[PDB]
């Protein structure tokens, strides 16, 4: 095996490559990197460093249009949710309705709802407290006995008063009543969906979602239909003229809790979608206290999409004047500049190293992160000259 | 494109461009190194370097700020160091400490100065400086049982220095041995040598190469490559945390894997295999490795 | 050309009268052979808030008075008496206040009674798979209104309530009504309890005004109604004496209504529990009803109740007396004069002097009170 | 108890204790006033006052700070004013402006000085000062159509003075007339006289008496008493607001009502009636008027 001719391959700092491939007298070849790595018009066309104030929000909005068109057109199968989501938020052309419709086209359902529906009578098929039980419930309440009142309403299967009594007792038992009403008795998935929607707008999104982890049947459903689920929640958010971009806290819990579940189940694109909608910051800190899940980058940090998405997502936060930027992605920006070097784009390259310099010099000079970024930034900067 | 036919009459084991991509260095079972000038689409032989007494397995260029300097290793158990001055080549140093083949040699990050990491079939690994203005001295450690096939520097980084509430640098490198293991090493000022940080088990046969990604990102990436016909990608979220292990792809490769090399930006991985093909790989959105090009000529 | 009776009061606690026979006699007698002083006003522990006051004398005085009053006159409604006593004691648990208004214990026997737990025939309605799908699709399209309309038209009040919760307290309440009243007094009571703890007490109570049948019920059973609300208040160990905003709203709204039906006593009971201050400014903005005094101002009970109620507010050091009742205090001092109690009389005029001088010497109330206070003060010497 | 038998041989129309309850004044169809000393349980006639030329209907004592002064009114249309000096009585003033019986005379709140309110069957009401140190002058107003049976001062109060942004006093009194009406009057510095503030309708026959409560409380109380056999209680929550009307009790009294008088504290009302009984009344918790004692001897 040491008496055998093997391939050879090496990268060079000069955007050249050397390789040798034994034949099916051995030749060594030296060719520029791009006869091997097909470059992307994506990184080349991107409007310099965003946030760099020589920036006009024009170039960017147009660049997203262009890119999104070319991408989907040339590759129909590519999921464009994140692309289009970031575009909306970039425009302030964003309403929960619009975001909802992006996740899931509801027009399919409008057809179904137009189909004529029976408005006729019906046989009694549910239960309801009689005068006796009704008196008992009142007396129970007159004595302050919530627990006994609820127990009686549930044992007679009257879920209406059960809900009412339950509301006097907190979100906890309220939720339990919802479950009993739905599941008391195919129609399997219907219950899951309704249950979740009602849980979210009560503050039990944590509870509701925690249930998935234990049930493999309902977790497969949740992860398989996450798009329509989130879309249902968003489209049911009460309209607010003065707060078009104000997520109601209960919906915020749901997005993060559900964005965690998806991470575990391996779906890190989904999760990131929810975090984006929820405006969760990019950092190293966990998204939730009781979880280890981290929102570090949109998609795998090495992907070109991630580089651009992450910087665009940052730009969006930047219109919030107090916002100072995501430190956690500075490494990715330097790596971005490095990628420009390899593609012989020294021009845009220095645009980044320069901007990043001021960006880093505005950091605690003694922090470990600061010191490393400075070194790594110097190395890339050196290479670009 | 530049083509070099018949650089040697015997097997060619390595060929490496210098930093500016204007010199190529090649080495053979014929016991010699050759230095080619590459200017544009043209090339010419500048010098043949003789000195080794067995096949020369690998060569590595030092960072240009140290000048124009090459290192070579050989079956004969020696590491030779060569310098170009006023156009002409010559030998400037010899590292001869190992009692069996020296399988890899690699210059450290330029932050440490001209420093070499050397790996041998005698089971040991050595680290020695290069100086023309002073006296060198090797550090020699027992690394792997049956022998060491490869050793690679981790990038220069600064870490928190607790004992003194300040900053110190952490020097690490990774080794791959004929014992099927991968090991991380970290210098320790108290022990005055490199000590074992971690032992990564995963391969079922000799490890032929290990390459520590130069990625500027926080997470750490290692690619190990084995005769078990697999490539393992090792990650580490935190300088002080565990190593995650992942198969590059789920199924064995056709033949044995020989070399692994990361692009400068640290995202692309190029594998050299026994099927006589070089495969490029990189991560998709979900972090799964997928083809990024090929060279099968 | 006819002989008529004669009667006149004197500033000297004497009276002159003449009553024609069934030679006409004129008589002059001490005012107490005509009017006999209540031990009530005489025993009351001086001016409360006057800091020579010990909360002792008062707490004991209430016990005594309440005992003698109820014992000597069983028919007398002692609610207000006992309510003020509780609040005076700091031993104030909502449950205790509730049980005072209406004693729920009479119900505990009925509840302990055996109950038939036999499986029942269907008597209500519930969405089938079809309708259930429609509701989901409606929600998936953001159509709350269409979802609710469908749930109500199929008489499924469970999902109706659920959907309703996504739409605000308003339609939530409407669903409650439809469920209860679709198909007696039972419904009224349940409806109100559920309305209160949702924030619709205003709505719930405003309904009475329009329905003479339900307003008669509400005004006739106000005691057990308020008691039901109070006993269902979530116990908060941190702050036990603080009142849930939605419960405070209910009390005031309910009080207003009672006043509108001339139940001033009942209204005052609620105004007290809610801790409504005594003043001329309409307690509630949307209405004119004011809380000027506990019951009719000219009564002895009112004089004492009002001052006791004031003392209770005095606990909080930040609190600085009432103005609307200053006239009543002077009138109190006047009443002591007529009963020959000049001693306690000056105790009041003196205290009231400092009380009034701590007001802007430019106000109408100030100048008038000052004059009126002088007149009474003069008479007491 | 002090008993006075046979103070007059003819009808006795009024008997009034002075402020300290040690002089009694009585008046009769015999045209005389009598002043009795009351000291303890004893009594003695001090002086008989002659001067009137018809039955004397009423007397009223002036506030002690003005000295020991009585006023009398009579069918003869005159008001006489008497003073006690060094133990002896005498006449010090005559108010003779009305052309028919003078039915009531009453001293004003001492805040106004020694000032008289006078009511007459000629339909007029007059207000005149008493002074020994200066010149007086009556104010005469047309009050009621067929005649005035009674006039009573409201308590002294200070009100807001808008025109000047300060405080002015508001002088009011109430009158009751043979026209079945009750009227409130308020002095107006611009008109230089008393002007009609309110006309209160409620009685269906002559009004025999009106008494404005001296209550120190904010609300105002008037009791009016009529031949219609009813007693109306008028309240006013606010100096500038409407008057509430309430029947003392729901059913007619047995006979005509004649006099009405408030206790000094203003809570007790004593009614003199044709059934030859005096009834006392006061409010319960709910504000309804209820028996507070009786004198029926």
């Amino acid at each position: 095996l040491l008496r055998r001719q093997f391939p050879i391959f090496h990268w060079s700092a000069a955007n050249k490559v050397v390789y040798a491939v034994p034949p099916i007298v051995q030749e060594i070849k030296v060719t520029p990197i791009d006869q091997i790595i097909k470059p992307n018009d994506m990184l080349k066309s991107f409007p310099g460093p965003l946030g760099s104030a020589k920036l006009k929000k024009k170039d960017l909005t147009k660049w997203m249009e262009t890119t999104i068109k070319s991408i989907s057109e040339n590759e129909s199968s590519t999921d464009m949710t994140i692309w289009q989501l970031l575009e909306m938020k970039l425009n302030d052309k964003v309403n929960w309705k619009n975001i909802s419709k992006l996740l899931y086209n509801s027009d399919e359902l409008l057809m179904y709802l137009s189909q004529p529906f029976p408005n006729g009578d019906m046989i009694p098929n549910a239960y309801r407290l009689d005068i006796n039980c009704q008196m008992r419930v009142l007396a129970f309440l007159q004595t302050g006995n919530h627990d006994e009142a609820l127990r009686l309403a549930l044992s007679k299967r009257d879920y209406a008063i059960a809900l009412l009594v339950g509301s006097l007792m907190g979100k906890d038992r309220w939720s339990e009543v919802i479950q009993k009403y739905l599941y008391e008795g195919d129609q399997k998935e219907l219950a899951h969906f309704l249950l979740l929607i009602f849980q979210v707008f009560v503050g039990n999104s944590k509870m509701a979602i925690k249930s998935f982890y234990t049930n493999n049947e309902t977790s497969q459903w949740a992860s398989e239909n996450w798009k329509s689920i989130v879309a249902a929640v968003l489209i049911n958010i009460p309209e607010n003229n003065e707060d078009p971009l104000l997520i109601p806290p209960v919906v915020l819990e749901f997005l993060i809790e559900f964005g965690i579940f998806l991470t575990k189940k391996g779906l890190t694109a989904a999760a990131s979608t929810l975090f984006i909608i929820g405006n969760v910051p990019l950092s190293n800190e966990p998204v939730m206290a009781d979880s280890d899940v981290i929102f570090e980058s949109i998609g795998n940090m090495n992907t070109f999409e991630s580089i651009l998405w992450d910087e665009i997502y940052e730009y969006i936060f930047s219109y919030d004047p107090k916002f100072k930027g995501f430190s956690s992605i500075l490494p990715q920006k330097i790596y971005h500049a490095s990628l420009l070097q390899e593609q012989g784009l020294n021009s845009l390259g220095t645009k980044y190293t320069d901007y990043l310099s001021s960006s880093v010099r505005k950091l605690p000079k003694k922090d470990i992160l600061t010191i490393n970024l400075t070194r790594e930034l110097s190395e890339v900067a050196s290479r670009l000259s | 494109m530049v083509v070099i036919a018949n650089a040697h009459n015997e097997l060619i084991h390595d060929a490496v461009l210098d930093y500016y991509g204007k010199r190529l260095a090649t080495c053979s079972s014929d016991k010699t190194i050759k230095i080619f000038e590459v200017e544009g689409e043209t090339h010419k032989l500048i010098d043949t370097l003789t000195g080794h007494e067995g096949p020369v397995w690998r060569v590595d260029w030092a960072h240009p700020k140290f000048g124009t300097i090459l290192a070579s290793c050989s079956y004969d158990g020696k590491v030779l160091i060569w310098k170009e001055e006023n156009g002409r080549w010559s030998q400037i140093a010899v590292h001869a400490v190992h009692s069996a083949s020296v399988n890899s040699v690699q210059w450290a990050p330029h932050e440490y100065g001209p420093l070499l990491l050397v790996a041998s079939s005698d089971g040991k690994v050595s680290v020695v400086e290069f100086k023309e203005n002073g006296t060198t001295s090797p550090i020699i450690i027992d690394a792997h049982a049956i022998g060491v096939n490869s050793a690679s520097w981790a990038p220069a980084t600064i870490e928190e220095d607790g004992e003194h509430n300040g900053t110190k640098e952490s020097r690490k490198f990774v080794t791959g041995g004929a014992d099927n293991l991968v090991k991380i090493w970290k210098y320790n000022s108290d022990a005055q040598t490199y000590v074992l940080e971690s032992t990564l088990e995963g391969h079922s046969d000799w490890v032929r190469d290990v390459a520590w990604s130069p990625t500027v990102l926080l997470r750490s990436y290692l690619a190990s490559v084995s005769q078990d016909r697999t490539c393992i990608i090792w990650t580490q979220d935190n300088e002080q945390g565990p190593w995650k292990k992942t198969l590059l792809k789920e199924e064995k490769f056709p033949d044995v894997l020989w070399r692994a090399s990361w692009s400068l930006s640290g995202n692309v991985l190029a594998l050299s295999g026994g099927d006589n093909k070089v495969t490029l790989w990189k991560e998709n959105l979900e972090g799964k490795w997928e083809p990024a090009g090929e060279v099968h000529q």
